[PDB]
């Protein structure tokens, strides 16, 4: 029921899928060939379908409640919903000229799915996530200093 | 004259170093000794040549084995490099993602014509009259070329190089104000078109250079 | 490659030298004069 | 003073933020030029100054705290500038209203304590600053 | 010429007093939460 | 100018960082007595 | 034609865009002949003539030189008043005292 | 006058015992030389400014800081050797590679910035 | 410009001054082309150097 999804074969399959997604995203360039664009849309559709199928398979064998407890699953849900929304908006009656580039950055964040298995660098991430109040305090003080000096410069050399 | 005089000298050391290798091997008959023979070996092939001449710079690299302190500090540097790599990987990954975002944003939008009057390559052709220092009474004929920025975001590698130059805090205002004027795929710049695109550069600088480069030094200190 | 590699290597070596110098004087940099210090010993020697 | 515990501080903080954003939306034009937005912002600054001097007068009924001294100084400077403009260099003294965002930290103990820690951290660096000054003087003399 | 050079202290203050805060806000995060991570790692290694 | 660059900033930058790094590490020993790291360890030790 | 040139000499045009206007006006006067009547006026919270003419002139070689010299002496200062600037321009086109 | 006044009451033999005392010893003769050459020349003219730092470093927080950092620098003379080796290697490589680029007055490779010589 | 039977021109730099200061004759020529045959008469200029 759940042994196959946690197998190392599944891990390597999802790793090769995310590598394919990264290669698809990082292959765009100026004056790129039209056939390269065609392969890019084909890969986008195929990988979106595969990732949706993988998510649905996981949801029917692991449990819905265990997902939202961890911050990784909710982010993946957001990414997949953004991707399907991007595809339906692109192929729907809406042109979305500027939103094409924005939505690519949404699906670019799949590398976190494979960086989450570090467990060696996660100590720093946990510490900086737990010191968020202090980080915000210093950042806000720096922003206030910048704002004050910007207004003073506006008065002086405006 | 000087090169020939130094050329005669180069023969002398190779004779001494070959003599050193044979006697050292005779009584000893690791990879440090391979480097000792590599420096002397490439010289004997001499006497494409440019590659060999460049490679002969390995002469002082074999003084590390002859000094305990130099070897110790080299090993300490290597150990410091090894422990760091977790931070390098994260920084490189984030810089690659930012390069991809910059490619999606400013792909081919950094082109401009030699004179600030033609806004597309279809009319940026031929000759044009240039006014030196803005004076109307001193005109000169110049050719107009549809040029591209030296540090652009045309492909991923170009974006990575441009973001590296930005992260070194060198020429980053020029790139910022070039991206602010970025209008379209194949059209010229517009003065202060999208000032809101500066958020990309500000966020990238804050995340990488201010934050993840100070974590680098802090973790070295720790 | 030449310029990028030189910049990276030089930056790494410069911060390595800086942190080595800093760690060589960590006793002074965390002296905490509120309890004791070598200035007391110097004053004692001067009085001697 | 009984009712001024929760709402007075919040109202003053909101007034400070509104003054900051009003200063942000001002456009300094070259050679005494202006537009309608600046004309409206002049009256907005008038109202903000009225509120600030009312608060300063009320708070007395003070000087020991540095933040209250700063508030008093900026309030009387604003009154001086307004009186001079009405009864008249003229706008050169206008740069003292940039200290309004500064007193926001007073209302923010968090920011304040952080500010106090950062300021207190500067004491060990004064010797390095003196050394830098001496090196600068010596090199300037040599030049 | 003239007294227009006195305004240069605006940039001197903005640089010295700006880099000082920049060097206390982005270094505190890299020295406090980073030293604790190594201490957390050592404590975790004790149980491991 | 080369000597001014080496002494003026490189030496001074090391001196400025050395004091702050020592001062920041001096805060680490002051905050360890209360046990702030223990709270982070206690919160972290129950996650696994 | 009966060209009447309105020049913005408000504060916001000081700098590069002031000498751009001065050159633009000078090149505009080069498209006029002795059959066309021209005058140049400037407005900054108040409208006035940049020269001594006070009305439309024949725009010959002598008169165009005066306007070119006068338009090169203008400076940018004050606020912008389009209502007071177009009223001055519209009223100068209804003079009919003089030859037009 | 003050050098001789100090020597008379301090004896020449003990003059070199103190590091700071010898600093004033070697400066004044430079001062009495340029007063003659005024009416090569700039050597002792420049070297007379050192008296400021000499007699103004007599503190207790700056002098100790400078001395301990110089001692640390002397205690680690091999990282500097590594940096010098890196500079030497990269300078030789640059001389071999970009040494033939012509120096033009309107470019980054100019008469003041070039790979033509090792310095 | 649109509401007053006119035209709008942009002069961002010196290079655009010469071309944009002569294009207003296209707008002024509209009533002449609509007149047709009656607006076709030979006009002689002033004496000028060739
Ligand atoms: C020994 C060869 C490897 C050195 C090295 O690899 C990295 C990989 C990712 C990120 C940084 C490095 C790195 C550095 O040592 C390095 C790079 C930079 I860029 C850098 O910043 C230089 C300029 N600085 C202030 C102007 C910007 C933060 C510093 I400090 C150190
Ligand atoms: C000339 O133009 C003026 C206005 O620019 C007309 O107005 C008269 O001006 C003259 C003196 O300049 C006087 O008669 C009056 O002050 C104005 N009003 C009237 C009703 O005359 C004037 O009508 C025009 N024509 C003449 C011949 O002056
Ligand atoms: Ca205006």
């Amino acid at each position: 029921c759940r042994a196959a999804v946690k197998s190392v074969t599944f891990y390597w399959l999802v790793i090769v899928l995310v590598f394919l997604n990264t290669l698809t995203i990082s292959s765009e360039h100026y004056n790129q060939p039209d056939w390269l664009t065609q392969i890019q849309d084909i890969a986008n559709k195929v990988l979106l379908a595969l990732f949706t199928c993988e998510m649905l398979v996981k949801m029917y064998s692991l449990g819905l409640q265990a997902y939202f407890v961890s911050l990784f699953n909710r982010f993946d849900c957001f990414v997949v919903c953004g991707g399907i929304t991007e595809t339906i908006l692109v192929e729907l009656e809406i042109m979305s000229p500027l939103g094409i580039s924005v939505f690519r950055c949404v699906r670019l964040l799949r590398i976190f799915k494979v960086t989450r298995h570090w467990t060696s660098l996660s100590n720093l991430v946990a510490s900086l996530l737990n010191s968020m109040k202090s980080i915000a305090s210093l950042l806000l003080l720096l922003f206030l200093f910048i704002i004050i000096f910007s207004l003073l410069g506006m008065q002086l050399f405006g | 004259f000087r090169n020939t005089i130094l050329g005669y000298f180069d023969y002398a050391f190779t004779a001494i170093f070959t003599v050193e290798i044979l006697l050292k091997m005779t009584t000893f008959g690791n990879y440090f000794n391979l480097l000792d023979m590599l420096v002397v070996g490439v010289s004997l092939v001499s006497f494409v040549v440019k590659i060999l001449r460049v490679l002969r710079v390995l002469r002082p690299l074999r003084a590390i084995n002859r000094a305990k302190g130099l070897k110790h500090v080299v090993q300490c540097v290597f150990v410091a490099i090894r422990t760091i790599g977790n931070i390098m990987i994260v920084t490189t990954l984030l810089q690659f993602m930012f390069a991809c975002i910059g490619v999606q944003l400013f792909k081919g939008k950094f082109y401009r014509c030699t004179d600030e009057a033609k806004s597309n390559p279809e009319e940026c052709r031929g000759l044009f009259i240039l006014y030196k220092d803005g004076d109307v009474d001193s005109p000169v004929v110049r050719e107009r070329i549809w040029q591209n920025s030296d540090f652009n975001f045309d492909n991923v590698l170009s974006a990575m190089m441009a973001l590296f130059t930005v992260s070194t805090f060198e020429g980053w205002p020029a790139l910022l104000y070039k991206a602010i004027d970025s209008n379209g795929e194949n059209i010229g710049p517009i003065y202060n078109h999208r000032v809101e695109i500066s958020i990309f550069f500000i966020i990238y600088i804050i995340i990488v250079a201010f934050f993840m480069m100070n974590i680098f030094v802090g973790f070295v200190i720790v | 490659v030449y310029f990028i590699s030189f910049y990276m290597l030089c930056a790494f070596l410069i911060i390595n030298l800086f942190v080595a110098v800093i760690m060589d004087n960590f006793d002074y940099l965390t002296r905490d004069w509120s309890i004791l210090g070598p200035h007391h010993l110097d004053e004692f020697k001067r009085i001697w | 003073s009984i009712v001024e515990w929760k709402p007075f501080d919040i109202f003053i903080l909101l007034a400070i933020f509104a003054n900051c954003v009003a200063l942000a939306i001002y456009i300094p034009f070259p050679e005494d030029d202006s537009n309608s937005t600046n004309h409206n912002l002049e009256k907005v600054e008038y109202a903000f100054l009225i509120i600030f001097t009312v608060e300063t007068f009320l708070k007395i009924i003070y000087v020991r705290n540095g933040w209250n001294l700063l508030d008093f100084v900026i309030v009387i400077v604003g009154l001086f500038s307004v009186i001079l403009e009405q009864l008249t260099d003229v706008k050169a003294l206008r740069a003292f209203r940039v200290l309004r965002p500064l007193r926001l930290v007073s209302g923010v103990p968090s920011l304040q304590v952080v500010l106090n820690s950062i300021i207190k951290a500067m004491v060990p660096l004064l010797h390095i600053a003196l050394l830098v000054l001496f090196v600068i003087i010596i090199y300037a003399i040599i030049g | 010429s003239s007294s227009g050079m006195i305004v240069c202290i605006y940039f001197i203050i903005l640089f010295i007093c700006g880099n000082y805060i920049l060097l206390n806000v982005f270094l505190a995060i890299a020295v406090d939460n980073l030293a604790d991570a190594e201490s957390l790692n050592t404590a975790q290694k004790e149980e491991a | 100018f080369v000597s001014l660059v080496i002494f003026g900033s490189f030496f001074v930058l090391n001196l400025v960082l050395g004091v702050l790094s020592g001062e920041f590490s001096k805060e680490r020993e002051k905050a360890k007595a209360r046990g702030d790291f223990q709270k982070l360890r206690e919160k972290q030790q129950l996650e696994e | 034609k009966d060209m009447l040139i309105l020049v913005d000499v408000s504060g916001s045009v000081s700098g590069l865009t002031l000498k751009l206007i001065r050159t633009s006006v000078s090149e505009m006067l080069e498209t006029l002949s002795d059959d066309d009547f021209v005058n140049v006026a400037s407005f900054n919270s108040n409208a006035q003539d940049v020269s001594c003419f006070q009305h439309l002139v024949q725009a010959n070689v002598r008169n165009k030189k005066v306007l070119k010299d006068a338009v090169n002496n203008i400076t940018a200062k004050g606020i912008t008043d389009y209502k007071k600037g177009f009223s001055f321009a519209f009223e100068q086109l209804l003079n009919y005292n003089v030859s037009r | 006058v003050e050098m001789v006044l100090k020597v008379i009451a301090f004896k020449p033999k003990g003059y070199f015992s103190d590091a700071w005392n010898t600093f004033d010893s070697l400066i004044v003769i430079g001062s009495i030389i340029d007063v003659a050459l005024s009416e090569s020349i700039t050597f002792f003219r420049l070297f007379r400014v050192m008296r400021l730092v000499k007699l103004l470093s007599r503190g207790e927080g700056i002098r100790t800081l400078l001395w301990t950092f110089i001692k640390s620098f002397q205690a680690l003379p091999y990282v500097a050797l590594l940096i010098a080796m890196l500079f030497f290697i990269y300078a030789v490589i640059g001389m071999q590679m970009f040494g033939k680029v012509a120096m033009r007055d309107n470019n980054q490779i100019n008469r003041n910035n070039n790979f033509q010589t090792f310095p | 410009a649109c509401e007053n039977k006119g035209y709008y021109y942009e002069i961002p730099s010196i290079g655009a001054i010469r071309i944009n200061t002569q294009e207003y004759l296209d707008v002024l020529g509209r009533p002449m082309v609509l007149a047709g045959d009656k607006a076709k008469q030979v006009q002689w200029t002033n004496v000028y150097l060739d």
